[PDB]
């Protein structure tokens, strides 16, 4: 079911390359080693409310 | 914003406010990056010269987190028309970069296909602004937000006296008294996914505000992603 199954376990963008799940992130985020999570690069990444 | 709730500290950091010569807000915007603001093309005809304020939550007094930015270049979609309100989108490049901080951060731009299949299919989105809290009233002094349900595209076309183009989508309530309103135009409509907020719409128009049998109309950001990327480069 890939991307249709809970967003392919992706944090953000989910695509299908060669009938396989491929995750990606928005600008300012780097794909984690597990190829699923999105890690911010600065203290104010996009889409995150500022709570501190 | 009619109904909804006040934006608490840090909850709507991507909200931008276009202010006229009198330093009063007349439209909203969404922060996309340190140099760019997304808003509605029809807002450009609400004031000759305007600036952009970010980090504001209460227009009554200055707390110290607000920042005003002058607009360097205005990029309005050439196809926008007041006769249809289609292609209601514009991008503003600022003269100086926005400094991100508490209450000041960009909303994420999603990819097209993913957004349409994963974000636009969610049950709700969030709209915000310093707009009127009633169809008849003055601009709110406090930034508000409202969870608005995505509306079936056919049900909304049938409920509208104006043609809903493919560059538009509907969100809101049929009878419940909550909706965006005058002044919220150009503002953000974001959809949450795993605690990350992506810009999905631009407050565009509506027949009155929160009227029974009527919905809020927004510009579909996914129909202009290529246009936006281009504009953020030119
Ligand atoms: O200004 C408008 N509405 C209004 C009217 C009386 C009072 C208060 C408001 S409001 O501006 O406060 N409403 C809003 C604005 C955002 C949202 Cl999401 C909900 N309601 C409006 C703008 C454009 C159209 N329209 C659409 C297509 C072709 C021609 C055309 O004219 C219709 C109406």
């Amino acid at each position: 079911k890939l991307c249709s199954l809970d967003n392919g376990d992706c944090d953000q963008f989910c695509h299908e390359e060669q009938n396989s799940v491929v995750c990606s992130c928005a600008r300012g985020y780097t794909l984690a080693d597990n190829g699923k999570a999105c890690i911010p690069t600065g203290p104010y990444p996009c889409g995150k409310q500022t709570l501190e | 914003i009619v109904g909804g709730q006040e934006c608490k500290d840090g909850e709507c950091p991507w909200q931008a406010l276009l202010i006229n010569e009198e330093n009063e807000g007349f439209c909203g915007g969404t922060i996309l990056s340190e140099f760019y603001i997304l808003t509605a093309a029809h807002c450009l005809y609400q004031a000759k010269r305007f600036k952009v304020r970010v980090g504001d939550r209460n227009t009554e007094q200055e707390e110290g987190g607000e920042a005003v930015h002058e607009v360097e270049v205005v990029i309005k979609h050439n196809r926008f028309t007041k006769e249809t309100y289609d292609f209601d989108i514009a991008v503003l490049r600022l003269k100086t970069p926005i400094t991100f901080r508490m209450n000041v951060a960009p909303a994420c731009l999603p990819e097209r296909d993913w957004a349409e299949s994963t974000l636009m299919t969610q049950k709700t989105g969030i709209v915000s602004g310093f707009g009127r809290t009633h169809e008849k009233g003055r601009q709110s002094t406090r930034l508000k937000m409202l969870e608005v349900p995505y509306v079936d595209r056919n049900s909304c076309k049938l409920s509208s006296s104006f043609i809903i183009t493919q560059n538009m989508f509907c969100a809101g309530y049929d009878t419940k008294q909550e909706d965006a309103c005058q002044g919220d135009s150009g503002g953000p409509h974001v959809t949450r996914f795993k605690d990350t907020y992506f810009v999905t719409g631009i407050v565009s128009w509506g027949e009155g505000c929160a009227r029974k049998g009527k919905y809020g109309i927004y510009t579909k950001v996914t129909a202009f992603l290529k246009w936006i990327d281009r504009s953020m480069k030119t």
